[PDB]
């Protein structure tokens, strides 16, 4: 019997500073045991200063993003070029997944950018359309290795005050650009070490009032 | 697979392409179906390649234990030994097999074994996946008492089809000759016989 | 896995890679594929990890034990025999996918066993997930009258090409070289192409971060 | 999930969870569970976290609409029967929403509805809903009167989920309190559980099976 | 839901420093039966694209006839149609990826496995996969079935990444090509030894070379292979 | 199916199939209605050239929409009553998914936008 | 109905400057039910210590049957085992069981008293070994703490330092997993002390 | 949903109705009334599937209502239950049919006489002295076949409904949590308040 | 069988077990006491299949006597519980397992400790100061997290069961018709008449 699902692999990962926020993913591309690209971007700049990525099944992954950066397209002509907010690009995202309720998309979808008090914001979809804004998300196969770590490291979780008898909590802060991109490269390399699929390539795209900036970095090929 | 043994005037000729697969996959294009249970009696193996390796081992055992005690083992009585494994363990076994060897009174013989485990003596016989596109093509072309070169023609022609047809047959054509003079192993490779 | 072999001039060389799955998480890099039957017979196996194991210390046991109720120097063909007969008994459900190899007074010997007890001589053979991409490479690159280093250099060609392009394989390359008339030389992690990169920081706390409850000192002795 | 909803005195406690799970997968400790539809309407969600989120911020759209064409707010009952009769023409299809609609208006009082999605509408005092409503039913039934305080009615909600979310593994992270008043919801604060635990096992006595 | 009937096995491709090169056996299959054996499954699309495809015949003959129609509706009142307004790799692509993914969302899918090669306007270099899913996905080496398992390490060997492209010239391109389809012989047990190449170049433009055959191959150690262990015969 | 526009405007602005309806209503026979302090009454005249009439069976001028709204009228008796079945209808459907009767401006304008509603519809009058 | 998912239950274990760690969450259950706070993974036979996830009464049933089979090595061999030689029995003892195995995923840790030299193991169900340098992790949080391990750890920390290290893999993990939790202890094992300590967590 | 009964006797049909709504391990409600006034002398009872019972039996209410208000006139109990039952004959062979099962207890002011019909989620309509709907049947018919008489009185009939819900209660393996009584008769529709 | 709780205090263990015994639409039995004395100072009660639970409970029975008779001597009640752990984690691997979950109450004299084991059917074995099998756990183990001490008498615990009852029988769909009530303590095993 045909099965209309596949799995592409890969993982994805957002985080948002004070003035800024990153949204990164590995370039890896696969179907079972076999590598298919190792250069296959899924981190878009969708305009509006937001940034989309749908990881899981790739087919369902750019037929989502390709329906979003044309609802923006829409929403300048019939809005009078009107800026799509961060929050209000969520709620449209959630419409299209949950359009298809019940034959749905198969990703995992995270956005980010800025809001509209200019702060950096990160939302995270399920694949019918739940959203919550977070400071943090990782996506894909190697979730489950990656969001913990960001807990640890992000928000400070089950770090408390030296000397203090596990009664003050470490303050939460936010973290500077730099601070942040070292715990993305650090994220995908301890990944690409324990899952099969994560590997090859990362592209981290950073989102500050001034646009969308790209950085590169190698990962292992094996 | 694509075997056949074919009797003629001077013996009897085993032969059997060289292709073994995991589905799709060739997991050995070198593979050699034409086993020897005893010094002129031989067997082309079909089938599991397990299940036919196990049971020619074990009539091996069986004929070389025969031999220490009665001597030299007709090749009824091989193929019997055969036809005992493959009939007791019918459900266990996917195994088709052709037993050929050369006795001085009774010439060349050849037995085939289906899968249930039936004996069937006759002039030639042929089996495996691609057997089906060359029945035909054999009944048409086989006579008896053949001589050697007639025979090594009639098999290369006939498996030569067989492995164009068959997906699950393929590599280099193996023969091995039965007769008073010895044993004799033949190769022919790709080059030769698809341009037949 | 991703598993070779490889007959040369005066003996046979096989080789591995060194990753071990688990789903799409690799439980071990650095695992050795590469077993020892008797000093001159070694072993690579594919497949379940426990049963490669265990049916090659088995059958490595009981060729020790013939090998000195004998008094000869353990063949090959012994080993052969003993491990078909032992994976054809249980029908496939011993996983063990093995590529046999070595030295004896008969000469040198390469072969491989399935798990349902069937076996295959060759010049050249691959086994496991990465076979597909190894076998590319063996038969692209082969030759009749292949000397040591040759042999070894096509054997680890062989093996990389598993390492990088089946998501199976990865990490490093173990080598065993058997030649006749030499002690057999096991060459461990012959090649180390996947060293992970200087992280971008250090995770070490600050000591008390960590809130405790309870210490107490265990006795360990008697 | 663990979600409850109860009538008293000084109106209508709610009280939730804020865990979201994938399989035992713990996707999200931060989850909004109360969705404040208008200033005197509040909805709980458990089951499926997208038809919640969905159907009940839809259902906040028809009670606006309500409120334009009718020039008036509309009941706790009509408000729980247009989510009841959406989810009923959708039964068999796979939803799963387990539901309670609370609020006042003046003609009604404090009212709590329960809507599920196999379509059923109960109108009640006390509900829990969701993985852990047992266990919040086990410390809510057994110190609930209706003479309590507002001040000890939100300290039973709080405590009901603070039990369920250490006995069931899918409920914890935080607790949201809301209070529903003759003047509207009043938000009591959210409570993470991480600190929450030790404060009430401090200063209660209670959660003794738990090494100190 | 479908299941195929006649065949096609791999299509292998590659980027080289002017262009791209794409191939094809020449078989259909029906089921194990090598039915038919003067099969193209390579289509040219004007002079600047090749379309190759594996999977269902049935389902390329009916993919034949759209991209010949879309040859047919692209000159419809356009002069520049053999010059600006020419069809691209990138229009032709696009298309068969949006039929392909509406089709897999029908619960009806076109049972194929298609690799779009060709050079645009501008000089770039064109290669992309697209299958009966809808997936899609671009790299230096592309190639279909058991191509996908065993051409590829081969064709990475040449052209690893982005900056080997401009190292590697159509000679060595073309002899990776060659190599990668007398492996499949051997190994693929659906593949034929006749096939057909295509180079689209920037400069000398659409080479296509038909009945093309496997050669030089290595089958002489096949004679010294004696039983399946213990054999000395 | 029948489409014409029946009802459209004319050079003066005016929808004249709307405005002779009108007549038809002031031709009907005369319906008052007065509310009190505590009540409201509804008066109806009946015209005296129907002689050997049957009044038990006869339709009554006053109709029953709920036990709480009633509804009288002038004009064509027949089209009455399709607007009197329409509004009966919507009365018990507010009672389901409202839990709550009608009240009467809501009722009234249920009835207003029926009739408007055949005023720019295609094929009806 | 997945044996090895019913009561959950977390072991991991780290190598340091010649020092070793063990730790292990607290919780039994019955799949959404928390059933027990006080249900210890980790076990020793002299200074050889061993952690067990999975189902619990067949970790309960390893462990009498490991303190059996050692009880009876140190009476023989007049000698206590060492984590080499106990890591052989327990593989073993689990191929032993190959065709209905218990459902479980143990941990060696520990320190030889000959050489001196810090020990850590893990195994399957079946009785594969997995020797490593670094760290070994089991459970129904597995992949978290393999995420967990792979970026916190560093080679040659001082007992103090791997402590915190641990512990944070530990937590983090458990955090982020339904079925583990509710506790936890961590072992740190020097060549000739081995302080126990319990860690404060969240109780959800 | 669960239990439902339901007497005929001399002037006058008993319906008893159970209090519980249970999903799962928990009992959600326990004051649940699982009946509907159809007309003045006519009330519905209902028992199946959830959401189902409501929605069916709040949409035959609208319907028997819709018609008393177009012909202001009461329809007779049989009138009613035919109603009903063509309405479930049709479900039966929809895409989604309601599974619900009722019992509808009327007083016929034209004869004078109190009528029970029971039917079923197929459309099986059965007029009948004494009805039940579920496993309650399997316990109450034989005990009513005894201790049911004709020319009951209404205290007689309630007397014997006790006798019922004790039964019930002693034998049934869960907790109904009591019923709702309510008794049709010439007057109307009354509850009994203490049972 | 169903409803089977268990409670340690100060100075005893409290055993409280479900009395309906019911088979399809019928409750058989209404006084059905699902426990044995398998020593003075031991008590185990049980649920689970019929037929396995009172089977498994008298062949432990059976065996723990033996042993008294054999060594004049009482096992301790964590003996006692070591030994049913090893019996159920045998039987999970058998042919035909005993589906049997069981409390075990018992009061060692050598400690003057009170001790309450929870064992089910594949020989899962805690210590527990409260414990429950089945569906009841769902509700009572949130409820006695918050109500439980460690220093409370044996009426203080008696009253916290009392509440434990009462919660079962307003949110459990089954009647299991009251519980059965034992104590353990330096004194033996005894039965509250009253509850
Ligand atoms: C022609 C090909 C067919 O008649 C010949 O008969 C040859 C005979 C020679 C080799 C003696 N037959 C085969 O090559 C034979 C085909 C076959 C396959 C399955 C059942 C019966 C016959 N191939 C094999 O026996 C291979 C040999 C291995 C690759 C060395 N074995 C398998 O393919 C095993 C067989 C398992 C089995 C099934 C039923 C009965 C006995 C054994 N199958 C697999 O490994 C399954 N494989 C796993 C990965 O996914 C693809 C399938
Ligand atoms: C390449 C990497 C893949 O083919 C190689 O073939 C290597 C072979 C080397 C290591 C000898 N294969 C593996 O690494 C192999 C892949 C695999 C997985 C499952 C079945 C067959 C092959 N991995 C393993 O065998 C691991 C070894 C661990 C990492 C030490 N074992 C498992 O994954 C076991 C499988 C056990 C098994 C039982 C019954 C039949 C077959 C296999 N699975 C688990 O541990 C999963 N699960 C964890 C939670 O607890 C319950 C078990
Ligand atoms: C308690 C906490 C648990 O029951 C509550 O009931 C909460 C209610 C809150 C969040 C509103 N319920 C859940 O957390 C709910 C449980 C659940 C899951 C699936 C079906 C029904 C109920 N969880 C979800 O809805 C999660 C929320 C995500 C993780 C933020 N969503 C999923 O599991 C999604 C969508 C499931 C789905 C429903 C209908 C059609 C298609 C899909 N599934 C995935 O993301 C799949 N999977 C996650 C792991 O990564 C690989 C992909
Ligand atoms: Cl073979
Ligand atoms: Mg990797
Ligand atoms: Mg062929
Ligand atoms: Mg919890
Ligand atoms: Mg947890």
């Amino acid at each position: 019997q045909f099965n209309p699902y596949g799995d592409n692999g890969g993982t994805i990962l957002g985080i948002a500073g004070e003035d800024f926020a990153v949204l990164a993913g590995d370039t890896r591309n696969i179907t079972d045991y076999s590598i298919n690209s190792r250069y296959e971007p899924k981190v878009f700049d969708c305009g509006d200063n937001i940034v989309m990525s749908a990881n899981g099944f790739a087919a369902d992954g750019d037929a989502l993003v390709k329906r979003f950066k044309n609802s923006v397209k829409w929403y300048h002509f019939d809005h009078n070029d009107k800026k799509l907010s961060i929050n209000s690009a969520a709620r449209n995202i959630q419409h299209l997944l949950y359009g298809k309720r019940f034959f749905p998309y198969y990703v995992h979808t995270i956005i980010a950018g800025l809001d509209e008090d200019g702060k950096g914001a990160v939302y995270s979809f399920d694949p019918v359309g739940s959203y919550e804004r977070e400071q943090c998300r990782a996506g894909g196969a190697a979730a489950s290795l990656i969001m913990p770590f960001l807990d640890n490291q992000v928000n400070f979780k089950n770090q408390y005050e030296p000397g203090t008898n596990g009664k003050v909590k470490k303050p939460l802060k936010y973290l500077s650009v730099e601070e942040v991109i070292k715990l993305v490269r650090d994220s995908f390399t301890s990944a690409t070490e324990r899952h099969i699929q994560v590997g090859d390539g990362l592209e981290i795209l950073i989102v500050t009032k001034d646009g969308v900036r790209k950085e590169f970095y190698e990962l292992k090929r094996d | 697979t694509s075997i056949m043994a074919v009797t003629f005037k001077d013996g009897v000729i085993l032969g059997a392409d060289s292709r073994t697969t995991t589905g799709a996959y060739i997991a050995n294009r070198v593979t050699d179906k034409l086993t020897r249970v005893h010094d002129k009696i031989w067997c082309c193996r079909s089938g599991s390649a397990a299940d036919t390796q196990a049971i020619a081992d074990i009539v091996q055992y069986h004929l070389e234990l025969y031999t220490s005690q009665y001597g030299t083992p007709s090749t009824e009585t091989a193929a019997s030994v055969f036809k005992e494994l493959c009939y007791e363990n019918k459900d266990n076994l996917t195994a088709g097999i052709i037993v050929a060897g050369y006795d001085d009174k009774n010439k060349g013989e050849v037995y085939t074994i289906p899968l249930g485990g039936s004996v069937h003596k006759l002039p030639y016989a042929i089996a495996g996946s691609g057997s089906t596109f060359i029945y035909g093509y054999c009944d048409k072309n086989f006579r008896e008492n053949m001589s050697k070169e007639e025979t090594v023609d009639f098999i290369k022609h006939s498996l030569s089809q067989a492995i164009k047809w068959d997906g699950s047959s393929g590599g280099v054509i193996r023969m091995v000759v039965l007769t008073a003079a010895g044993v004799e192993r033949l190769i022919f490779y790709p080059d030769e016989y698809e341009q037949l | 896995t991703t598993i070779v072999g490889v007959k040369f001039n005066n003996g046979v060389v096989i080789a591995a890679d060194t990753r071990s799955t688990q789903g799409p998480i690799v439980a071990d890099k650095n695992c050795a594929k590469l077993h020892r039957i008797s000093p001159k017979i070694w072993c690579a196996g594919a497949g379940t990890a426990a049963d490669t194991e265990a049916v090659t210390q088995l059958i490595g046991s009981n060729i020790e034990l013939h090998s000195l109720y004998t008094s000869r120097e353990p063949r090959v063909v012994s080993a052969l025999q003993m491990l078909k007969q032992h994976l054809f008994k249980y029908q496939g459900h011993i996983g063990a996918y093995l590529i046999v190899a070595g030295v004896d007074p008969t000469g040198s010997h390469l072969f491989s066993i399935h798990a349902h007890g069937s076996t295959d001589v060759g010049y050249y053979l691959s086994l496991g997930s990465g076979s597909l991409a190894a076998m590319a490479v063996l038969e692209s690159h082969w030759k009749q009258d292949l000397t040591k280093e040759e042999a070894i250099k096509l054997a680890s060609d062989a093996i990389q090409a598993g390492i990088w392009n089946d998501l199976g394989s990865g990490s490093n390359v173990d080598v065993c070289v058997m030649e006749i008339g030499k002690d057999a030389e096991y060459l461990r992690n012959y090649l180390t192409p996947n060293v992970r990169e200087e992280k971008q920081k250090s995770y070490k706390f600050p000591r008390g971060t960590t809130a405790v409850l309870k210490e107490s000192i265990v006795n360990i002795c008697d | 999930t663990t979600t409850l909803a109860f009538r008293f005195q000084g109106g209508i406690i709610v009280a939730v969870d804020s865990r979201a799970t994938a399989g035992n997968w713990v996707a999200s400790q931060t989850v909004k569970k109360v969705i404040e539809i208008n200033p005197f309407l509040l909805g709980t969600m458990a089951g499926g976290s997208a038809d919640c989120q969905f159907w009940e911020t839809w259902l906040g759209s028809q009670c606006r609409l309500h409120e334009l064409r009718e020039k008036e707010r509309i009941s706790v009952a009509a408000a729980s029967k247009i989510l009841s009769n959406l989810v009923y023409q959708y039964k068999g299809a796979g939803l799963s929403m387990g539901t309670m609609i609370c609020g006042y208006t003046r003609k009604e009082g404090p009212t709590i509805y329960y809507v599920d999605s196999d379509g059923t509408r109960l109108k009640g005092d006390i509900f829990c809903v969701g993985s852990g409503q047992t266990f919040a039913y086990g410390v809510l039934d057994s110190n609930y009167k209706w003479d309590l305080s507002v001040e000890d009615a939100l300290y039973l909600g709080k405590r009901s989920i603070l039990a369920a979310a250490h006995r069931d593994a899918y409920s914890g992270g935080s607790v949201n309190l809301y209070h529903v008043t003759e003047d509207g919801w009043i938000y009591h604060g959210n409570h993470d559980v991480g600190e929450l635990f030790w404060k009430v096992k401090e200063e209660e006595g209670s959660f003794n099976n738990v090494i100190g | 839901t479908q299941q195929p009937i006649v065949t096609g096995t791999s299509v292998i491709s590659m980027k080289y420093d002017n262009g791209v090169i794409i191939a094809a056996d020449n078989l259909g299959s029906y089921g194990s039966l090598l039915r038919f054996n003067g099969v193209e499954r390579l289509i040219p699309v004007g002079d600047n694209t090749v379309v190759g495809i594996s999977g269902d015949i049935s389902d390329m003959q009916h993919i034949e006839r759209l991209l010949k129609d879309l040859v047919t509706e692209n000159a419809y009142d356009n002069p520049l149609a053999d010059a600006e307004e020419a069809l691209e790799p990138s229009y032709i692509f696009e298309y068969l990826a949006t039929v392909m993914y509406q089709r897999r969302s029908k619960m009806n899918p076109l049972w194929n496995a298609i690799i779009v090669a060709g050079v645009q306007s501008n000089g770039d270099q064109f290669l992309r996969y697209v299958n009966l899913l809808g997936v899609t996905y671009s790299s230096p080496t592309l190639a279909t079935g058991f191509g996908a398992h065993m051409a590829n390490p081969l064709l990475r060997k040449v052209v690893d990444r982005e900056s080997d492209i401009p190292k590697t010239t159509v000679q060595v391109a073309e002899e990776a090509i060659v190599n990668a389809m007398r492996v499949l012989y051997y190994r693929d047990a659906r593949s034929s030894r006749n096939f057909s190449l295509a180079i689209i170049d920037k400069n000398t433009g659409l080479t296509f070379k038909k009945n093309l055959q496997v050669e030089n191959m290595k089958w002489d150690f096949a004679k010294d292979i004696k039983g399946y262990g213990t054999q000395k015969i | 199916g029948y489409d014409r526009a029946l009802s459209i405007f004319s050079p003066d602005g005016h929808i004249f199939q709307v405005e002779y309806a009108l007549e038809a209503v002031k031709r009907g026979t005369c319906a008052v209605g007065v509310k009190g302090k505590n009540c409201v009454v509804l008066g109806c005249e009946r015209r005296s050239t129907l002689k050997l009439q049957d009044t038990r069976i006869t339709p009554s001028k006053v109709s029953k929409i709920d036990s709480h709204v009633v509804l009288s009228f002038s004009g064509l008796n027949a089209d009455s009553r399709i607007l009197i079945e329409k509004a009966r209808v919507e009365a018990q459907s507010h009672r389901l998914t409202l839990e709550d009767p009608v009240t009467v401006e809501y009722l009234t304008r249920y009835v207003a936008g029926v009739q408007q509603r055949y005023t720019q519809s295609g094929g009806v009058r | 109905s997945d044996p090895s998912s019913i009561n959950g239950g977390i072991v991991v274990a780290m190598t340091g400057k010649d020092c070793v760690a063990i730790a292990c969450d607290l919780r039994l259950g019955s799949q959404s039910l928390g059933v027990s706070n006080k249900f210890e993974k980790i076990f020793h036979y002299g200074h050889v210590f061993l952690g067990i996830t999975g189902l619990a009464t067949d970790v309960t049933t390893l462990n009498e049957m490991f303190r059996y089979k050692t009880n009876l090595y140190k009476l023989k061999e007049e000698r206590a085992i060492e984590p080499e030689t106990f890591t052989q029995l327990v593989s073993s003892s689990l191929y032993e069981r190959r065709f209905g195995p218990y459902f479980v995923g143990p941990v060696v840790a520990g320190i030889n008293s000959k050489s001196g030299k810090p020990f850590i193991a893990g195994f399957d169900l079946i009785g594969c070994i997995d020797e490593a340098k670094d760290f070994i992790v089991s459970g129904t949080a597995s992949d978290q703490l393999f995420g967990m391990c792979e970026s916190l750890y560093e080679p040659n920390l001082e007992p103090e330092d791997l402590f915190e290290t641990i512990s944070q893999a530990l937590l983090n993990a458990a955090d982020r997993d339904a079925l583990s939790g509710w506790g936890a202890v961590v072992y740190i094992i020097k060549k000739d002390e081995v302080v126990k300590r319990y860690l404060k967590m969240r109780q959800d | 949903m669960d239990i439902i009964l339901g007497i005929r006797v001399q002037d006058s049909v008993i319906l008893a109705s159970s209090k519980a709504v249970t999903r799962g391990i928990s009992v959600l409600k326990d004051s649940d009334d699982k009946t509907r006034q159809l007309s003045p002398h006519t009330l519905m009872s209902f028992a199946g599937e959830a959401g189902d019972t409501v929605q069916f039996a709040e949409y035959i209410q609208a319907n028997i209502q819709l018609y008393s208000i177009r012909e202001d006139y009461e329809l007779s109990p049989q009138a009613v239950s035919s109603f009903v039952r063509q309405e479930l004959a049709k479900s039966i062979r929809s895409r989604r049919p309601y599974q619900v099962n009722v019992l509808i207890g009327g007083y016929d002011k034209k004869k004078n006489k109190p009528e029970l019909y029971q039917i079923d989620y197929l459309g099986t309509k059965v007029e009948l002295p004494y009805g039940a709907h579920g496993y309650s049947g399997f316990y109450t018919f034989s005990l009513l076949d005894h201790h049911y008489r004709p020319d009951m009185t209404t205290e007689e009939g309630l007397d014997l409904l006790k006798l019922c819900v004790q039964e019930l209660e002693k034998r049934m393996p869960m907790d109904f949590k009591g019923v709702i009584v309510k008794i049709v008769d010439k007057d109307g529709i009354r509850q009994v308040d203490d049972f």
